[PDB]
């Protein structure tokens, strides 16, 4: 009968998951609207261990140091593992085939968020987007409310659990176009480009870049 | 070497890793906790 | 560095239901009857859905009687535990600020100790907090206000690094209305130093103070958070089982059986005439839809008619089950309720007194240790002495102290076996002296001819 | 003054109903039978709709009996707390005015303390207001009069900032009819300074008067509001649970069962002849609509006629329910009645008195602390010594001292273990001496007549 | 069956089932009602297949009552053991850092000893760890945390060469996201030397640290592993038998019988009319599908009608089974009830005290020896004195000491039979003093206060 406790555990987990996924989707959409995207789908298989990241560095320009992480789906990580595990160019030894970084001091963080994957079969595309110092900001507002309410009129007394909360999204150098968007945006409303204005004059000030690999 | 559980710890909590906040991603994703009024919070700076 | 405030640890989430049920039990009959759906299941759900069934449920619950022995159990336990007053060891003239008004509200430390002991005996959790203002205040944090803590191992030592609790307050405008401020307090321990953040949360807003580290009279900041959590089992951040759980469960079972018994009493309690072997001809001829049952009047019956004054009989097995519940609660709680019928042999009960005072002894030590630690932290704030002690009345089953005991303690004081202050505390605890020690002394050096 | 000063907090409004229920239970039986509609469910709502049903309901309620165990319990508990007299420590000649006419009505402070203790025992709330007229007066504020309070955290200290209580007075016109004028006192604490203001209504306009800060005799005004709110649990402004709720509930259940039992006794308590196997021909021939029931005359019956006297047998389940509920009240440890048949092996109850007097001690400590604070505030107003105390009777079960106890306390006196005034307190406590210690010293300091 | 044939039978995998059962029995009625199935088999599996069958099973279980005698048992057992406080032998000004906070968390050594004794009483296994961090720390390791150990006889001595235990801690990241990071400590004894290392699993991969040798203050490494396992049986690595297995069985059987009894009470505890010899034509004529049973109205019946209020009669065989299991639970020797009816001659209880306090004394001795070892190992780490003892209370059924006992102990100390510290320990143990002996002496050098 520990329904409240079970719901609490699952709700904490899914709240973390939902804020993370919404932040990732908003970041990807905003960077795509800003032009900081490199599409690698036609060149060879679709993803290279390390030569692909140089494209994102070339996008971000003289401030390439300001990127120090690569949020990625698990499939790109396994593709890096496989290509590294088959070193056509001999720069790996058996003790170093499990490198997680990108040979530039940037660790690669792995998550399977649906915001970083799209399509199926031959249209499957993975987004592995790199960040800057505090590029994507998520501010939860401390307004959690929850109730348990019983119901009368049915064959059994219907018990309910309902919760509500809120948080705020902010991507560095980008503003959410509320006129084209809305007062309260859906998760698919955040992922839609043209709702994300580019405030900062230079792409370097804007924090992040998206790498698209199949 | 941990297999024996407590009660109902087998209840699935999550399958996607969400440990991607603040120091976990070298400060890439900031998860703060601050209130703000209205559906919008805008800050103006010189161009 | 500031994240996920107003988040409650999931162990507390599992424990809120038990805490709420225990608080309802402490409240009395009204709380239990307000939520009878949780405790008393409806005897028939098919009728329960219908409107004619819900009124039956209301009438069923109103007739029910709430024993509410749990509240008495807690009140009685708080009784012997706080007989007389706790003893304080250390200077008194420089510690009057904490004794007379512990939190600045004029409330003595003894009353806050009583509240904390009752809280830690009913549902087995509580917290103390001391913070500099110049004068420190020994706060009291309820079991439900503490909602987050952390325990990591820094240099191989059990340390409470993070601790967050909630405090309620009402902002004072020029009007007379009541508002609420859910001010949280964030306590952190970085690299063996104590830091705390407060969240202003202005009325209608949410604002947060800057980081600051309280420091002692000399300095050196701190190495442990000045927040102690006391429980029925011990003084650890981990959740402890409330001591009243089994007694509340027994009380609830007794309550539902009392509901059944009272319904049976209302229905079949009154004797019924039960005119048998009767005919409608006889009814409409002589009875006329009215029977006179007084002594002066008799009634006739036809041939082979048997009237049976039938009613529910006493010692119903439902009542037997309720008696089992009462006996079982008596077996668990020491003195939740008393019995005039029973007789107890003296001397045999002295053997089991220590076991019957097990919870009382623990709670006393757990509270005594918590308050001693809080007072030591306050002394560190004020730079007073550190060898002070606040030890509760660990002696229970108190009573007026016998003349033979009086001669014994006087003779022990004549010898060097009991100190003068120990004998004074004895004679006070036995209800024979009431003045403080110094007054008795300063009147004792007076050369009264009598 | 954003709104009217007469705003009442939500919790006080929610508690007025429970306070009214407690008061109605305390007063006696006449108002309980007056308001029995709410408590006693009418045995059938279909009948209750009709006027004959309500007439039957009035005849049902009137026949019932109200046990009134709650009133006796309060009276007994109050008597245990108020035996002999509360002991006042400090200068007795400087505070004679406070002891004699505490509030200007000639009422002794001990009797006002008795009123306060009874109020805190029945419904568990009260108040004490120390003001300045030259002489300070210790008010008494009823539970239903304190109607607003606020408690901010100022510099980490729980304080009371606003407290508005109504003051109800009788207008003294030239006529002999009864008017009623009510005045609202606004006690506010701004920037650590106590300010009081009074509000009076006159000709449809509510006036404000003006702000004023009462000052101590030397000066420096006041740092806190001179108003203590004692209660059943502690000296907290927060509403405390009334100690008499469970008793009242049982008393109501016992009253309903008594109604059922008394109706059954009235109807079916009489034996009835119940002549069965009877024919109308036989009745109109030999009975003629009348039966002789004395020993002198005997009546004949036809063949196969069965006369049997039928009456409700004793030890029914409603009677056993009433006996159970009476036992449950006694089990709750409430001091309502005694049982001569029941006996107890002496020495068993001595261990248990601490649990029995748990509530007695709690209320006594709360009231003693409240009155001590009030006396300290009055001393501050008068510029007198402030280290004064006022203690109630903490040693319950008052009894006459045995010769052994007398000899023991006397022998303790010449030993430097009991002060002379402590021995005098004991000797008056045991009913072996009645005149004051100074009078005894004056009379016994003369040469013994021999 | 031939035990000489090889078999491996030592690992916690053997005992998790009963350890978990003990844990949920200690938890109370919530866990037992929650995990009903393994304790209460379904009345019939054929019914259990149907959804109405599982609804019937929940109706059957939710009505049950968990007595919870085992929780009260271990409570009384621990209370008897931990009355007053254990006596520490040796220097105190040097060991104060261990007494005040044994594991560097503000938790005194006495409270950790109480937790260890509770673990030994409940499931009969616990562990103590001492590891130099600077300051040595005595840790408490639960029975489930001890994972692996091996015993190999070396030079004719049984040595516990390897021992592995899980180290549970809470991860505090930048946020408050609740995680749980596990650490494994391997304590190895190679060629008469003490070695240790830590295994860390961060995101699934098992990092391994390098071997280290904690060395004493003077050096010379060690010759034994600073880890002691204690239980009800003895201080051996082999699994000790939990002292409350049969009691938990009795409680579970009583629980299932209570379920059956309560289902019976709910169903057949209400009296029922059982109108016999009745025709539906007569029903629809007069009764009309409704009966008025109150004593104000009667009901006519046709010829050969026998109304029968039938209900289950008390003192049933299930009732007797529950009573017999309660008396069996109290018979085994557990201090699980305090029945008011039973009388006992004083003195025969003293005759049976030695047998009744068997497991209590065993646990007291085992925990005393374990903590003696832990303190000696900490002394080796700090290079302090070795002749240090720490024993719990060895005398049970403790009570206030009589005036005759007071005179006896004082007279004995006046002779050369009881040391001054021993007399002070005895008198404090009897509830007659609270100050330490040294402070008594410091008060007692000067002359009689007079």
């Amino acid at each position: 009968q520990e329904a409240g406790a079970v719901i609490g555990q699952q709700l904490a987990g899914d709240t973390m998951q939902d804020m993370l996924n919404n932040g990732l989707a908003a970041g990807k959409a905003a960077f795509t609207a800003g032009g900081a995207v490199h599409d690698i789908s036609a060149a060879g298989t679709g993803l290279m261990t390390q030569r692909a990241f140089n494209a994102a560095q070339r996008i971000f320009g003289d401030r390439s140091t300001d990127i120090q992480v690569w949020v990625s789906h698990s499939s790109p990580l396994f593709d890096l593992y496989d290509n590294a595990l088959a070193n056509a160019e001999q720069l790996y030894v058996f003790g170093t085939v499990n490198v997680r970084a990108d040979a530039f001091g940037r660790p690669i963080i792995i998550t399977d968020s649906p915001a970083l994957v799209s399509g199926a079969a031959e249209t499957l595309r993975h987004s592995t987007l790199g960040l800057t110092t505090g590029a994507i900001l998520i501010e939860q507002n401390q307004d959690f409310d929850s109730t348990v309410v019983d119901g009368t009129g049915k064959q059994n007394i219907t018990r309910q659990y309902q919760a509500e909360w809120s948080y705020n999204l902010g991507v560095n150098g980008y503003a959410y176009d509320i006129a084209t968007g809305g007062k309260a945006p859906n998760p698919t409303a955040l992922a839609t480009a043209a709702n994300w204005d580019k405030i900062s004059t230079s792409i370097k000030d804007t924090g992040g870049v998206v790498l698209v690999t199949k | 070497v941990f297999n024996d559980w407590a009660y109902k710890t087998m209840s699935e909590v999550l399958d996607q890793q969400v440990e991607l906040f603040n120091g976990a991603t070298r400060g890439a994703i900031i998860l703060r906790s601050a209130g703000n009024t209205g559906d919008l919070s805008e800050a103006a700076f010189w161009a | 560095d500031s994240n996920n405030i107003k988040y409650v640890r999931e162990d507390a989430k599992k424990m809120h239901k038990l805490w709420a049920h225990i608080r309802m039990a402490m409240e009395g009959s009204r709380a239990i009857k307000d939520n009878a759906k949780e405790f008393v299941p409806h005897p028939d759900n098919t009728k329960a859905t219908t409107p004619e069934g819900v009124a039956r449920y209301k009438a069923y619950i109103e007739r029910a009687v709430w024993y509410g022995a749990s509240a008495n159990t807690v009140d009685g336990m708080l009784g012997q535990i706080f007989a007389r007053d706790p003893v304080f060891t250390g200077p008194e003239d420089k510690f009057d600020m904490l004794i007379n008004d512990v939190d600045g509200s004029g409330l003595s430390i003894h009353q806050q100790a009583r509240d904390s002991a009752e809280d830690a005996l009913s549902l087995g959790r509580g917290g103390l907090f001391v913070d500099y203002s110049a004068r420190p205040y020994i706060k009291f944090i309820a079991a439900e206000d503490i909602l987050n803590w952390r325990e990591r191992w820094v240099n191989g030592a059990k340390r409470t690094t993070l601790l967050v609790f909630r405090e309620e307050s009402d902002a004072d405008d020029d009007g007379y209305q009541i508002y609420k401020e859910e001010v949280w307090r964030e306590l952190r321990l970085v690299d063996g130093t104590y830091w705390q953040r407060t969240w202003r949360e202005n009325d209608g807003q949410l604002y947060v103070d800057d980081w600051i580290s309280p420091t002692k009279a000399d300095g050196s900041q701190f190495d442990e958070i000045p927040f102690v959590i006391f429980g029925s089992k011990n003084n650890d951040p981990t959740i402890d089982m409330p001591p009243m759980r089994d007694l509340v469960e027994l009380n609830i079972a007794h309550f539902r059986n009392s509901a059944d018994y009272e319904e049976a009493c209302f229905i079949c309690g009154q004797p019924t005439l039960f005119l048998s072997g009767l005919t409608e001809h006889w009814v409409k001829n002589v009875l006329g839809g009215a029977v006179v049952i007084g002594s002066r009047d008799a009634v006739p019956l036809p041939v082979n008619a048997k009237p049976e004054l039938l009613q529910a009989e006493g010692n119903g097995m439902v009542k037997e089950a309720m008696d089992q519940k009462e006996r079982q609660m008596v077996a668990l709680g020491a003195k939740l309720i008393d019995s005039d019928k029973t007789q107890r042999t003296f001397g045999e009960a002295s053997m089991e007194a220590a076991a019957q005072n097990s919870v009382l002894s623990r709670v006393s030590k757990n509270v005594s240790d918590a308050y001693t630690k809080a007072l030591r932290w306050a002394a560190m704030f004020l730079g007073l002495d550190e060898k002070i002690e606040y030890e509760l009345n660990s002696d229970f089953d108190i009573n007026k102290m016998s003349p033979e005991e009086l001669a014994a303690v006087i003779s022990a004081w004549q010898s060097n076996a009991i100190s003068f202050t120990e004998m004074r505390w004895q004679i006070k605890k036995g209800g024979r002296a009431y003045l403080e020690d110094e007054d008795m002394r300063n009147e004792s050096e007076q050369d009264d001819p009598l």
